[PDB]
DNA sequence: TAGGGTTAGGGTTAGGGTTA
């Protein structure tokens, strides 16, 4: 593959332009600002494949949004000089004070109008504010600047790569129209393909074909931790290669391709005698490793002429990120940049509590954890990778400790058992993840949201809804700011009896579609319950919306959502169809209604950029008095309420045949629909006879009806 | 044979090791501490860890110029402060200073083999009998501490009965603080950085019975000899006023320990 | 807050080199404890030369008194009509075996380097 | 004129920065703050983030969980706040063997030191460690460690009011450090002051321009030839230093030209990127670094051993390395050159190094 | 063929305006 070519493909425009499909976006603004690194891949036509290829964007220019007075305020006296306010003026103002002190040279200016509905104060609703051109080498304007005409400017301290992806409107990875190709003199990354572009405008979004295959490796290894200094080391390599493995379809048969093993020995034992004459009596491609460097160089050069791009482990963050990290510090490891795809020798500083220096070093590479994945997937009884196993291939999975390593190296056929361990182990989880097909989900949930995909891996919910708002308030032309329960005591008694259990769906989205809560349709004029200051036990909950006003934002998407689950399951209902198309529906679904809950969440956490307490506080209002009525409403026709909370409420019966049961459930939710239509309930199941013990505590026989009209009794206690 | 330079160019000379091996070179007569010798046409080469030394091969010529004094004097070492070393002009490699111990960062206490130097437990080794033919135990003990003299900052590794004198004990506390940790085997506190004895000694380590004005005459850790000039300078994010910033810093000293004492 | 509290040897603050009013701290020997009015004289040599101040002690009841023993007073100076200078005390403490000329020449250093630092400006 | 402060980014090249310094209280008081960072102070060029004074207590002030401290050092007067660290969770003991008995007995003992060593009363002295902080339009110490001084005589307050001065007038009074020497970024135009200093920074130049183009083969003179290369080399200081002819003045400065470019180029050969071959052309060298069927050749000898036995252990050290690719292939062979081709080789993921200067295969 | 193990490590924040 000669290096002086760029293999551009050429277009309806009779140019030879550039499509890549982009996977990861990488930047570093203290030591190159206004750099964009992008990473993807492009279709060889001579290879007949798909090789990494790398595009940086350079000139990039800073975007501000200065607010401007409606009067003149002196910035020495704090008094009106008694003059109006003009752009003119605003301008001149600017270029006499703020280039002059803060050295701008290079400056682009324009009145312009957006939408201002956050819960900033002192900004007007609407305003014709001004854009501020400029490039990132001068220093950056204070953040709370504030002038004689201007009393602040917007977007003081965006990350570059969030302009320069929004302003071409891009969601997540998909295939790229790159113009202008410029060669590179010296490579800076491992990827195959490396290019140079000069302007951002160069790119347009194209989403007329499916993602070429990718790479996914999964490997593992055995930790020793040391006696003298609790310094643990590695000691074995083992992983598992696939080549082309499908982002469009099930987990395709076989999984893997290839798999390698390396080991090496402690620095006061040794290995046992005729270790190599073993290894050839067995003949297993496995590798000896004579020292800890050794051992290093070869994993991070397998890796290296391997170039994965998805890599999966267990708990890889938690410890597997940072041990191998310390282990290369520790080692002197020549190169330790191989791991992930830029050429750096400054590595970021370890041991971080939040850990943004371990995801900073693996630029480059999609890297998931089993752990957050089972996590955000289903319940499980504990995280421990044998209960999983239990729980999916119900095969027992063996620790080890130390005192079985120790002598462990007595013979050779004993290291090749502890191996094929290591190795089964890595089978094992590559089955788990292909099973749960794990990778196609995030990759929808990433279209749906359009946010950038390697944050999706770690579950960063609040992030995707963040970017989401992002999307959706750019596209209605809006300025965004900066960046840094109740239980019921029903009527006590315990019943032996059958208990049908009801819970509801969506209750907060299906409260902010029903009242339209929105920031731009949300004032905050009251004396409720929550935004007042420490004057006494009162404060302020905004009152409900009027549904008269014009329908908010963040509705209009999430019943967009809704309408696209609606379309999904009527296209389900019809037959003969792919089982792949089917499973792509069920997950397409199953990614909506997981963006459905964290469509609450994304208000619910205090750590949220666009973080509005008062709409949080009248979502639990709401919710408190949808409760109330629901239960008072289900009490008046004599069925008892035994407990409830919050959505999820359970009806004491006091029966044993099932069919009453079903009919008093469906009678019960066509009371419930009554007042609210969008909000519905669903059999989340029936007890057939359940008892109570404590708080959290129920012992109960699970009710699961066959097609017969009978049901089976299984028995659950927690 | 250890040798210390003397030249008009320096006048802070740097130290170094000569080694003469003996398949073909009895020692000549004369070598002996304390006696000037002139050497000359040695053959030099660099260590595994970048340390330059002189073997002695057959192309050399040994002259010795003065017998050693009938009686060994000593000169106290320099008194300086801890700032002159970051100055390239003409900075020693042993000295003494005045200072003062901030905060620890890591306390190991062993009990090894007399023979594989393996940790034993009750005076018996973990691999006794397959490699040790005799029952004793020898304690070590490492320590690593964070001083200040007043204009500047580095971090001191002390070693053997130094930690015991850098912790202000008496001989019989510290036998017996030994004697107590000879049971379990080892004990290793990562205090910093990346059972009653594990509270007993947090609490120790963060008061004032041992946060005290101490007189410190320390050795330079990167030997004289070893050259290795690759440092620029890093990046953190120090703050004071709830107000991050960043700013360039050196990299950190790293000084041995050779005697503490009270004041 | 109070002000500060400057150095001056015996002989000066003797003689009424100071303003009235101000903080000084001195030291000398203590010389007699008269009980019921609450006066203490205490004394310091300057070759054939004696110096007397006298040190109301008002504000640190209890206190022990060493006969023939050294002393440091830190407080502040009122001009009497008739007794003359009088120091109001705030701290008075008792120092042993501390000679003073190292403490007279540890004084003139300061000033002298202030002083020099003085020329600056 | 406006005395501009130091850049916040050069601070910690100063080692004063991380150190607590000793002041007058005075000094402390008078002395004044940096705007471009609030929260430090800045101090005749040298910013101070932490100091330590002593002196006798005359203030004593308590409230719900910090205490309060009016120090004096004989010039000036400033407030203290010590936080009451929380001793909560009081740790109940058991009733083990004897030893734990007697180690509870000394943590007794050291707790109940540490509260006598703690207390504090007026008309003591103390110590205390800190950084500064401005609050209601007045100035603060901080105190991260302190504790009571016991001096009976004066001896440990004669000895640091003796010791200050001297650390003054040899540190502080002092006009700044040296990091980042003076001009050192670029040369000030190329024409420089030094003419070796001059062929020095010719010789990475020269070397970029032929990475640039990744030259193979190259003359002397095609290298003079290049108009940005003479430029670069025409400087005053070498016009001066090229007085060796009259009658040829612009022959002698061509040869001067020539001779530092040659200068440049054996300084490139010492650093093994050009080697040298006997083809009977005096200016003609190629860059190692382009040699692809040489580095074939060793990664051949590498895998082979450097024909070292398969039965002792793998990988060869630099040495004998040298001696197998010289007699292998070129007797004429730079060691610099070979030590550049094993580190490219390296780059491309072909050897592994089990430590320096012994590299092995997979 | 000559040093030991080579590891970078603490790097926040806390509140006045009061008596029997």
């Amino acid at each position: 593959v000669d290096s002086s070519h760029l293999p551009l493909v050429k277009g309806a425009d009779e140019e030879q332009v550039f499509h890549f499909y982009w996977l990861d976006a990488y930047e570093d603004q203290y030591n190159q600002p206004g750099v964009v690194f992008l990473f993807g891949k492009v279709w060889i036509e001579s290879a007949e494949t798909h090789v990494s290829c790398c595009v940086m964007v350079k000139n990039i220019e800073r975007t501000l949004y200065f607010l401007p007075r409606e009067m003149k305020i002196d910035l020495n006296t704090g008094k009106e000089t008694g003059t109006p306010i003009s752009m003119k003026d605003v301008y001149e103002e600017f270029d006499e004070k703020i280039a002059t002190k803060y050295k701008i040279m290079k400056f682009k200016s324009k009145p312009v109008e957006k939408n201002y509905a956050f819960e900033i104060p002192d900004v007007p609703e609407k305003s014709e504010y001004l854009e501020v051109k400029y490039s990132a080498e001068m220093p950056q304007l204070p953040q709370d600047l504030k002038g004689e005409t201007f009393s602040h400017v917007f977007g003081t301290n965006t990350s570059s790569l969030e302009l320069f992806l929004m302003n071409r409107k891009i969601k997540g990875p998909c295939w790229l129209e790159v113009k202008s190709p410029q060669l590179l003199n010296q490579p800076v990354s491992w990827c195959k393909v490396e290019a140079m572009a000069l302007k951002p405008d160069l790119v347009n979004v194209i989403k007329d074909v499916s993602p070429p295959p990718l790479v996914v490796m999964a490997f593992s290894m055995k930790t020793m931790q040391n006696a003298k200094n609790h310094q643990n080391e590695i000691i074995a390599m083992a992983a598992l290669v696939h080549h082309s493995f499908a982002l469009d379809k099930a987990a395709p048969k076989p999984p893997f391709q290839s798999h390698f093993c390396v080991v090496s020995k402690p620095k006061d034992c040794i290995f046992p005698y005729a270790f190599k004459e073993v290894i050839e009596k067995k003949n297993v491609k496995v590798e000896v490793a004579a020292t800890e460097r050794t051992l290093l160089g070869f994993f991070l050069a397998k890796v290296h002429k391997i170039d994965p791009d998805i890599i999966v482990g267990h708990n890889i963050y938690g410890f597997e990120l940072e041990v191998l990290l310390q282990r290369i510090n520790v080692c002197k490891a020549p190169h330790w940049s191989k791991i992930g795809r830029l050429k750096r020798s400054n590595m970021p500083k370890l041991g971080g509590r939040s850990g943004f220096g371990e995801r900073n070093a693996t630029c480059g590479r999609m890297i998931c954890d089993v752990e957050i994945s089972a996590k955000e997937l289903i319940r499980c009884k504990s995280y421990h990778l044998s209960e999983l196993v239990q729980q999916i291939l119900k095969t027992e999975r063996v620790v080890i400790p130390m005192e079985n390593i120790q002598n462990m190296y007595s013979e050779s056929s004993q290291l090749l058992y502890l191996l094929e361990h290591t190795w089964k182990d890595a089978k094992f989880i590559l089955q788990i993840m292909c099973e749960l097909n794990v990778l196609p989900l995030a990759l929808q949930i990433t279209n749906i949201a359009g946010n950038i995909m390697s944050r999706t891996l770690m579950g960063g919910r609040s992030e995707r809804n963040e970017f989401l708002l992002l999307h959706a308030f750019y596209e209605n032309n809006y300025i965004v700011p900066d960046k840094q329960g109740l239980v019921l005591d029903p009527k006590v008694g315990f019943y032996d009896k059958f208990i049908l259990l009801l819970d509801f769906n969506s209750l907060y989205p299906s409260i902010i579609q029903e009242f339209n809560i929105c920031f731009t349709t949300v004032q905050r004029v009251a004396s409720e319950a929550q935004k007042v200051t420490e004057d006494g036990e009162q404060e302020q909950i905004p009152e409900l919306p009027d549904p008269s006003l014009e329908m908010g934002i963040l509705p209009r998407e999430i019943r967009k959502l809704v309408e696209r689950r609606k379309q999904v399951k009527q296209l389900m209902k019809q037959q003969d169809l792919n089982p792949d198309l089917i499973l792509q529906y069920d997950i397409r679904q199953k990614a909506l209604k997981l963006t459905a809950n964290s469509m609450y969440g994304c208000l619910g956490f205090s750590y949220s950029r666009f973080y509005a307490k008062p709409l949080a506080a009248l979502v639990t209002y709401k919710g408190r008095e949808i409760l109330m009525h629901t239960k008072e409403m289900v009490q008046k026709m004599n069925l008892e309420v035994i407990y409830g909370d919050t959505d999820s409420i359970m009806i004491n019966t006091n029966s044993t045949n099932l069919e009453e049961v079903f009919k008093l459930g469906n009678k019960v939710k066509s009371e419930v629909n009554k007042l609210y239509k969008l909000l519905e309930i669903d059999i989340d199941g029936v007890f057939k006879s359940l008892l109570l013990l404590k708080k959290k505590k129920y012992a109960a026989l699970v009710v699961e009806p066959t097609s017969d009209g009978n049901y089976v009794t299984k028995q659950e206690l927690k | 044979l250890t040798v210390a330079l003397e030249t008009a160019e320096c006048e802070f000379p740097p130290h170094l090791d000569v080694y003469i091996e003996d398949p073909h070179l009895p020692p000549s007569l004369g070598l002996l501490p304390g006696a000037r010798v002139h050497f000359s046409q040695l053959e030099k080469r660099v260590s595994r860890s970048h340390n330059v030394y002189c073997c002695f091969r057959s192309s050399t010529y040994v002259q010795v110029l003065s017998f050693p004094p009938e009686t060994t004097i000593s000169v106290p070492l320099p008194h300086i402060y801890l700032a002159e070393l970051l100055q390239g002009g003409q900075s020693p490699f042993q000295a003494t200073a005045s200072c003062h111990i901030v905060s620890v960062f890591s306390l190991q206490l062993f009990w090894v083999c007399a023979y594989c130097t393996s940790i034993c437990r009750q005076g018996k080794c973990t691999r006794l009998g397959s490699t040790c033919p005799t029952q004793t135990a020898i304690s070590q003990a490492i320590i690593r501490l964070l001083v200040e003299d007043g204009t500047a900052e580095a971090v001191v590794t002390c070693r053997n009965h130094h930690v015991a004198a850098a912790l202000g004990l008496c001989p019989r506390e510290w036998a017996s603080l030994l004697d107590f940790v000879q049971v379990p085997g080892r004990v290793v506190l990562q205090f910093a950085g990346p059972e009653p004895m594990t509270m007993f000694l947090w609490t120790l380590c963060t008061s004032p019975s041992v946060l005290r004005p101490i007189v410190l005459s320390f050795e330079l850790e990167r030997k004289p000899s070893k050259i290795v000039p690759l440092e620029p300078p890093r990046l953190q994010r120090f703050q004071c006023g709830e107000l991050p910033f960043l700013t360039h810093v050196n990299p950190r000293l790293r000084l041995s320990c050779l005697s503490i004492r009270e004041s | 807050l109070p002000k500060p509290g400057t150095y001056y040897l015996p002989w000066e603050v003797s003689a009424g080199q100071v303003p009235d009013g101000s903080t000084l701290r001195t030291f000398g020997r203590l010389c007699l404890y008269d009980m019921i009015q609450s006066r203490v004289t205490l004394m310091a040599q300057h070759g054939s030369d004696q110096h007397q101040v006298l040190v109301c002690t008002k504000l640190v009841e209890p206190f022990h008194a060493q006969v023939g023993s050294l002393y440091i007073v830190l407080g502040e100076l009122q001009h009497q009509q008739d007794r003359g200078s009088v120091v109001k005390a705030r701290v008075l403490t008792c120092v042993e075996g501390m000679n003073l000329p190292l403490l007279e020449q540890a004084i003139r250093e300061q000033r002298l380097y202030k002083q020099e630092r003085g020329g600056s400006q | 004129r406006c005395e501009e402060e130091t850049p916040s980014l050069l601070w910690g090249l100063d080692p004063v920065f991380l150190a607590f310094a000793k002041l007058y209280i005075r000094d402390i008081l008078d002395m004044k703050e940096s705007r471009q960072v609030p929260g430090v102070f800045l101090y005749n060029g040298h910013p101070i983030k932490q100091v330590d004074v002593l002196g006798t207590v005359i203030g004593v002030r308590e409230r719900d969980a910090f205490y309060s401290y009016g120090v004096d050092d004989s010039t000036g007067v400033i407030n203290c706040i010590c936080w009451k660290k929380l001793n909560t969770e009081s740790v109940s003991a058991a009733p083990s063997a004897a030893r734990e008995l007697s180690l509870t007995s000394q943590l007794k003992k050291l707790q109940e030191t540490i509260e006598q060593k703690t207390k504090i009363e007026i008309g003591d002295t103390i110590r205390v460690r800190g950084s500064i902080r401005t609050y209601r339009e007045e100035r603060e110490i901080h105190a991260t460690t302190y504790y009571k001084v016991d001096d009976p005589v004066w001896n440990i307050q004669i000895a640091r009011m003796l010791e200050l001065p001297t650390i003054y007038r040899k540190v502080y009074d002092q006009p700044f450090h040296s990091s980042a020497l003076e001009k050192e970024e670029a040369l000030s135009n190329p024409g420089a002051l030094d003419l070796p200093s001059l062929t020095s920074l010719l010789s990475e130049k020269a070397k970029e321009f032929l990475m640039e183009n990744r030259v193979q083969s190259f003359y002397q003179q095609e290298l003079e030839m290049v108009e940005s290369l003479l430029s670069l080399a025409n400087q005053p200081v070498i016009h001066s230093a090229s007085s060796d002819q009259v009658n040829f003045k612009k022959d002698t400065t061509s040869k001067a030209i020539h001779s530092i470019f040659k200068n440049a180029i054996q300084l490139l050969q010492e650093k093994g990127l050009v080697f040298q071959k006997d083809d009977g052309f005096d200016n003609l060298y190629y860059v190692t670094r382009e040699d692809k069927d040489l580095h074939r050749k060793i990664h051949r000898i590498i895998q082979q051993d450097c024909q070292k036995p398969n039965h002792m252990e793998k990988g060869c050290h630099f040495l004998h390395i040298l001696a197998c690719a010289r007699l292998s292939i070129r007797p004429g062979l730079s060691e610099a050159v070979l030590q550049q081709v094993l580190e490219l080789l390296e780059d491309q993921s072909d050897i592994v190094s089990t430590m320096e200067h012994y590299y092995t295969a997979f």
